[PDB]
């Protein structure tokens, strides 16, 4: 499972009468970018890894000496 | 002279001639409002304090209805309960749908107010819609979305009357009314950011703290402001690691619920350039090192240099703890050298007046006494810059009563009316005997006010010797119940340091040291330091003081520690710690304890309470917190201030130049914070910051 | 080396010390220009002298004492 | 909840045995189906939430259009709704038994305290008054007809 | 639930300090008698007199309480922990709460002076 | 079931940090920091669900 | 692992707990409210 | 590419993944934490793992900048972002925009910039 396309995955679990090959294009969500379809890669080295999106809270001070 | 009346059965007595809304506050019956404020002029623009009054045809506003005897005040008339829903509904038909992007999410006074008394629905569903308002650029400090404004007038009355920048104003009728200069010019008064605590909606809000947190996430902590001579009673909003913002908690005497601008936006430097680990100089290069290795290098180079006396310079700074300087003085004089000097130029001696007789370095009238002030004169200072809260008190007094101000020295732009006299101590001495020897003798409760910048001048003592004669000569300025000699500091700590006895000797002023101790103290120069000197810095961020150093020590700033501070008034105040010291920083006096331990010095304490008892030993007025005592020694104190620098100081004709270079660039944090860099660039003679 | 003492600004049990610092400072500062005095007060204390020596070691005495010269006896004792 | 307005027989057993406690459960299917027959025929029309926007959310149709609905939609999801002080014990007939709840309102928006009376709590508490003398396979038939789901009893 | 468990007693509050003292003395005798049962039951690593020298010092912790009724709640808690340990009701993981210090010698750099507190800013 | 963040037509992140999702997640699975970005509009810096404790309310 | 059993160590969280009742109005915004006391059992006024 | 792993050792990821986005290489927040900081933080749990099958979620600041700036005949604009196909209430709520100042004005939810003409 989860090797199927989303707009089908709805219909496989019987969300819609009309499979996405027969839907009108008005119900197509218009997108301004291409699509990639990563199914799932659990255990595979393509597994998702996490990290905090933001930097540390307090930046340090860079050492800048001053010859007196 | 007082009036008793009835609010909702509750009989209550209040002083005559007052406002009804204060009687409702005194009775305990909570009445909502939008445009009443205590410290402001009264305008009935908000229409919220509607209330039922016997002998009244219509419900009237409680903010401007004056108190009359035999009054029956009802708040729960069904007409009034109708009226509050009505007015709320009328207000909420041009305020835009910005509740998830507006800054005051939980703090929208309007919003909590509209939950009790608001309608279920709102029948705005018109087609062509609400009004809308221009972006209205003002400055780099105050975020501005005037669409959310309701013209509650609370901004403009304040910046008019008390802040004294009359550039704000109401322009246009009806929905074409706006607030602000329609030049699109830069606002600046030296308490500029105080309007964003004041506009009850998020029309005016905080520009650097724009969207970073949100007032239910916050941990609040009541504490004390520093980098300000008044030490205002503030509240720290912190998420838990960083420091989000500061908001002035209310206090009657010291700030009357206002705060300095630089005090407001200072949290940026509190999180961006901090010392997080000890760095040891290699020779033109610092590397960070083990926290043992730094202090062991200190002990090792002490054994190398061996300052046996008058060669251990100990200097503290502007925002430094009283409790830390106790550890400092204990360490230096168990070490065997009282080379114990301030950061100020001409700080290498005693500050040309008595460390004795606290009156010599404090503010001897009350700050509350400035309401009772008559006619005063500044010397060598800009009290608009230094302690702008004081300037707020000055302008409030000058508007309220009839006063007379003189200004000797630098030509400043006050909010109020100054009267200049000269730019020479000879011009000063001419002015004392010119006309105000009569006026200050005439005046009932005057005072005389002195900035700390004259301590920079080596001719300070004769500068004292004139004024110290005059207080001695006039018994009106020097009576029992107040004392007219009043001095300020540039810091929140040099007053506390002068309580410590943080002064060098005449003998200690002579020898060039070998081992310089930096504790804060940013404004040293290469001239103030010897060549081969051991110059271990102890601070919180990276400034000039950390640039000259051999070893730096990350100490906590004013937020992270349980600080103790003394203002120029003399209030000993606790700074409750809002968070822990970040990275590898520690508290300052705890560092000095271990620095003692790697020498032969044994400090007799290890806790906070034992420090509190040692601090009680130095002065018991500093453990007895935040309670201002007067001085019973007026005349003896002024005379002993006279006798010391008597005659030996020969005053030159040096003009009384400005104490500081810029307001928004000082004290190692306004230089640390990028928001004060961009504040500094926008604020000198610019066409948007000009007047004409 | 230093010295300090503390009164209470209420007129009770520090009044001979109060008049001692009213008068004797102009003589004591000239008698000891090397060391340094300082005065503070805290709305009620016991009147007390703390002096620090040429080590950082300090000494103390509590001044429940009769007159100005009776203060000065304890002060002169406390210096040595 | 219009159990008044819906006709509904109730079964009552005879002995104190587990067989009545079985047969009543068999009967309540037959009863609660008759509930659904008298409900699906007579479902009315009207507002499904409460009428006002001051204890639950406004619908998402009109909160993007009305200024008033936003502040309710925000305060109910930051603060929540404010409750008058007091205390109640409301108990209703769970299919396990009488399930009660005893809430003590601060007057704030958090409940100052809230006890549950889980129904199987006293059922478990009444075990060894009933289970004396019986056999160990008989000590299983006694278990699941006092319905110890154990999500209830401790909490 | 007419009847109790094996060692459980009806709780009852002694009116005098002496009667409380009598009950506590009998209670320590009960712990001290049941102590070799515990090392069998909870399968512990160590020896019986270590159990006994803990049971002594735990009452040494509360020898110096003044009040009657605070010693009454203290006695009731002690009787309940006796009730737990005399049966299988605690398990050996929960039984070994009482010896944190015995099972592991602490580790390097237990902070004693100011400095060892300070170098790890009091742990 | 599992979560996702929608986007606008012509692709914009659609999440402002109103923090309501932080405010009423009764297991506190939501954690957000958010900053004013370059253009001045509010966007989320870090948006984080702890899906160990996302309770599917 | 080394004791081959579970141990009871004092508390350490990954995430510190965050209540949000710090945002709270002091006065309870519910009003006084009417009564339902019976006319028998409240006090008769004098006269 | 090669960034210092706190020890002088360099770690080497391709330039396809020293990116904030497939649409943008540069950061857009003050605390954005560029990927050059992130691999510098924990490459420890990134070794033996694929570089391709992480999100790279097509950041929005590039996509909003190439939408055409609309024009409004009158004074006050309205923004919803709602579709006219979807039978419901979608998009951001009905806020209004004053467009008077020289230059466009982004609707603070949808980011669409409007201009008075
Ligand atoms: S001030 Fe802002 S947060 Fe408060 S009700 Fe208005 S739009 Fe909402
Ligand atoms: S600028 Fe702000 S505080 Fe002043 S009247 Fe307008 S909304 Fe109110
Ligand atoms: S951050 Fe706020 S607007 Fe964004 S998804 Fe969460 S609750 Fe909704
Ligand atoms: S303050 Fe009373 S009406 Fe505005
Ligand atoms: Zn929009």
């Amino acid at each position: 499972m989860s090797q199927v396309e989303p707009g089908w995955h709805f219909w496989l679990g019987y969300g819609v009468d009309t499979a996405p090959c027969n839907t009108p294009k008005e119900k197509l969500p218009i997108r301004a970018y291409p699509y990639k379809f990563q199914p799932n890669y659990t255990g595979t080295p393509g597994a998702f890894v996490t990290y905090n999106t933001l930097k540390p809270k307090i930046s340090a001070w860079e050492p800048v000496t001053k010859q007196r | 002279a007082e009036i008793e009346l009835t609010i909702d059965g509750h009989k209550v007595s209040i002083e005559a001639g007052s406002a009804l809304i204060q009687a409702c506050e005194k009775a305990g019956v909570t009445v909502p409002r939008y445009c009443y404020h205590d410290k402001l002029a009264i305008a009935g623009n908000c229409r919220m304090c509607l209330v039922d009054v016997e002998r009244a045809p219509k419900p009237v506003a409680s903010c401007a209805y004056p108190v009359a005897p035999g009054m029956v005040v009802r708040t729960d008339t069904e007409r009034v309960k109708q009226a509050r829903e009505n007015v709320m509904e009328m207000m909420l038909q041009n305020h835009p749908l910005d509740c998830p992007v507006c800054d005051q999410g939980g703090e929208c006074d309007l919003q909590d107010q509209s939950m009790r008394y608001g309608r279920d629905r709102g029948r705005f569903t018109e087609i062509t819609g609400k009004r809308s308002t221009e972006d209205k650029n003002i400055g780099p400090l105050v975020k501005t979305s005037m669409n959310r404004c309701i013209h509650c007038t609370r901004c403009v009355r304040f910046a008019n009357d008390i802040a004294g920048a009359p550039e704000l104003g109401s322009s246009g009728r009806g929905n074409d009314m706006q607030i602000g200069t329609y030049l699109e010019k830069n606002l600046n008064t030296e308490l500029s950011g105080n309007v964003i605590d004041l506009c009850p909606v998020g029309a005016l809000t905080n520009k650097p703290y724009a969207f970073r947190a949100r007032p239910w996430e916050l941990k609040k902590t009541e504490s004390i402001d520093v980098m300000d001579a008044v030490g205002s009673n503030i509240r720290i909003d912190s998420k838990g690691v960083e420091v989000m913002r500061v908001i002035p908690r209310v206090h009657e005497d010291v700030n009357e619920e206002w705060i300095n601008d630089k005090s407001r936006f200072a949290c940026d430097g509190l999180k961006t350039q901090r010392l997080t680990t000890p760095l040891i100089r290699v020779g033109d290069k610092f590397v960070n090192a083990t926290w043992d290795d730094a202090l062991s290098t200190i002990a090792k180079a002490y054994q190398q240099k061996a300052p046996k006396g008058d060669e251990f310079k100990a200097v503290a700074g502007a925002l430094v703890e009283v409790e830390s300087m106790v550890a400092l003085k204990d360490m230096t004089n168990a070490l065997g050298s009282e080379n114990t000097t301030t950061d100020t130029p001409n700080g290498n001696s005693a500050p040309a007046h008595g460390i004795t007789f606290r009156s010599n370095y404090l503010f001897n009238s009350s700050i509350a006494g400035i309401e009772d002030a008559d006619a005063i004169l500044l010397v060598g200072t800009n009290p608009r810059r230094e302690a702008a809260v004081m300037n707020a008190r000055i302008r409030k007094a000058w508007l309220r009563q009839e006063l007379e101000i003189a200004s000797v020295g630098p030509t400043l732009d006050a909010t109020f009316d100054v009267a200049e006299l000269g730019n020479t101590h000879a011009d000063l001495e001419k002015a004392l005997s010119g006309e105000f020897g009569e006026v200050l003798k005439n005046a009932k409760n005057p005072l005389i006010i002195v900035g700390s910048g004259i301590t920079d001048r080596e001719d300070a003592g004769a500068f004292f010797n004139t004024i110290g004669k005059f207080v001695e000569s006039t018994p009106s300025v020097l009576n029992e119940n107040w004392n007219g000699y009043n001095v300020l500091q540039r810091s929140a700590s040099r007053a506390g340091a002068y309580d410590i006895g943080f002064t060098p000797s005449d003998e200690a002023s002579k020898t060039t040291p070998k081992m310089v101790w930096l504790l804060g103290a940013d404004e040293v120069a290469a001239s103030d330091i010897p060549a081969d000197a051991f110059v271990v810095y102890q601070g919180h961020n990276g400034d000039v003081g950390a640039q000259f150093a051999d070893v730096v020590l990350p100490g906590a700033a004013y937020t992270e520690k349980a600080g103790t501070y003394v203002n120029t008034e003399g209030r000993s105040q606790i700074s409750r710690a809002a968070t822990g010291p970040p990275g590898g920083a520690r508290e300052d006096w705890k560092i000095l304890r271990a620095v003692s331990e790697y020498l032969g010095v044994a400090l007799p304490y290890e806790d906070a309470y034992e420090v509190r008892d040692r601090l009680a030993e130095i002065s018991p007025s500093l453990v007895r917190y935040d309670l201002v005592e007067p001085t019973v020694f007026g005349d003896v104190a002024v005379q002993h201030s006279l006798v010391g620098p008597n005659g030996s100081v020969t005053p030159s004709s040096a003009p009384l130049t400005e104490t500081i270079e810029n307001f928004y660039m000082t004290d190692s944090i306004s230089r640390s914070s990028p928001t004060m860099a961009k504040s500094s660039i926008a604020f000198n003679k610019d066409n948007k910051k000009n007047q004409a | 080396r230093e010295i300090r003492f503390h009164l209470c600004q209420n007129g009770s049990s520090s009044a001979p010390l109060r008049q001692f610092v009213k008068n004797q400072i102009g003589a004591f500062q000239k008698a000891n220009p090397s060391t340094k005095v300082l005065v503070r007060e805290a709305n009620g204390v016991k009147p007390i002298v703390f002096a620090r020596f040429d080590h950082g070691h300090e000494s103390k005495i509590g001044l429940d004492v009769s007159s100005e010269k009776e203060v000065a006896e304890r002060v002169k004792s406390l210096i040595e | 909840d219009a159990y008044d307005k819906v006709d509904f027989d109730v079964p009552v057993g005879m002995n104190g045995d587990c067989y009545d406690r079985y047969l009543i459960r068999m009967a309540e299917f037959r009863q609660s189906l008759r509930i659904i027959e008298q409900c699906c025929n007579d479902m009315p029309a009207g507002a499904v939430k409460v009428e006002d926007f001051k204890i639950n959310s406004p619908p998402r149709n009109l909160m993007k259009e009305d200024m008033e609905a936003l502040i309710h939609h925000f305060l109910l999801y930051t603060k929540g709704y404010s409750v008058p002080p007091g205390e109640t014990y409301t108990a209703i007939e769970a299919p396990k038994g009488e399930m009660g709840v005893y809430v003590v309102s601060d007057g704030s928006e958090r409940p100052y305290k809230c006890k549950i009376r889980a129904p199987g709590f006293a059922h478990l508490g009444a075990f060894d008054h009933i289970a004396r003398g019986h056999f160990l396979p008989d000590a299983v038939a006694i278990i699941g007809t006092m319905d110890l789901v154990f999500g209830e009893v401790d909490r | 639930a007419i009847i109790a468990t094996a060692f459980a007693e009806t709780v009852k509050f002694s009116g005098s300090k002496q009667e409380l003292q009598k009950r506590t003395l009998a209670l320590y005798r009960q712990f001290l008698r049941g102590a070799p049962t515990f090392a069998d039951l909870y399968e512990v690593q160590f020896s019986i007199p270590t159990i006994r020298t803990k049971i002594r010092q735990e009452f040494e912790r509360h020898r110096f309480v003044d009040d009657l009724s605070i010693q009454n709640v203290l006695y009731a808690k002690g009787h309940m922990e006796y009730q737990e340990c005399i049966n299988f009701w605690k398990q050996q993981a929960q039984f070994l709460k009482y010896f944190p210090e015995e099972d592991d010698i602490q580790g390097r750099h237990q902070p004693s002076n100011f400095v060892d507190k300070f170098l790890k800013n009091r742990a | 079931g599992e979560h996702a963040l929608r986007r606008y037509p012509s692709g914009e992140e659609r999440c402002i940090a109103c923090k309501l999702c932080e405010a009423i997640c009764p297991a506190l699975a939501i954690t957000i920091d958010a900053e004013e970005r370059i253009d001045g509009s509010r966007r989320t810096t870090k948006y984080d669900i702890d899906m160990t404790k996302c309770i599917y309310c | 692992e080394e004791k081959r059993r579970v141990v009871y160590e004092p508390l350490e969280l990954t995430q510190a707990f965050r209540n949000f009742s710090a945002g709270s109005t002091a006065w309870e915004p519910v009003g006084p409210g009417r009564d339902d006391r019976p006319d028998s059992f409240k006090l008769p006024t004098p006269k | 590419k090669s960034i210092i792993s706190y020890n002088g050792n360099t770690i080497e990821i391709p330039e396809e993944y020293t990116k904030q986005a497939p649409n943008r290489d540069s950061t857009w927040a003050p605390a954005q934490a560029s990927k050059t900081e992130i691999y510098k933080n924990n490459m420890v749990r990134f070794e033996q793992k694929d570089l391709s099958k992480q999100p790279m979620p097509y950041a929005g600041i590039e996509l909003i900048a190439q939408q055409p700036v609309r024009f409004v005949h009158g004074n006050t604009a309205v923004c919803d972002g709602a579709n006219h196909n979807g039978p419901g209430a979608q998009g951001h709520p009905k806020i209004f925009i004053n467009v008077d100042a020289p230059g466009s004005h982004a609707c603070q939810y949808c980011g669409t910039r409007y201009e008075k003409e």
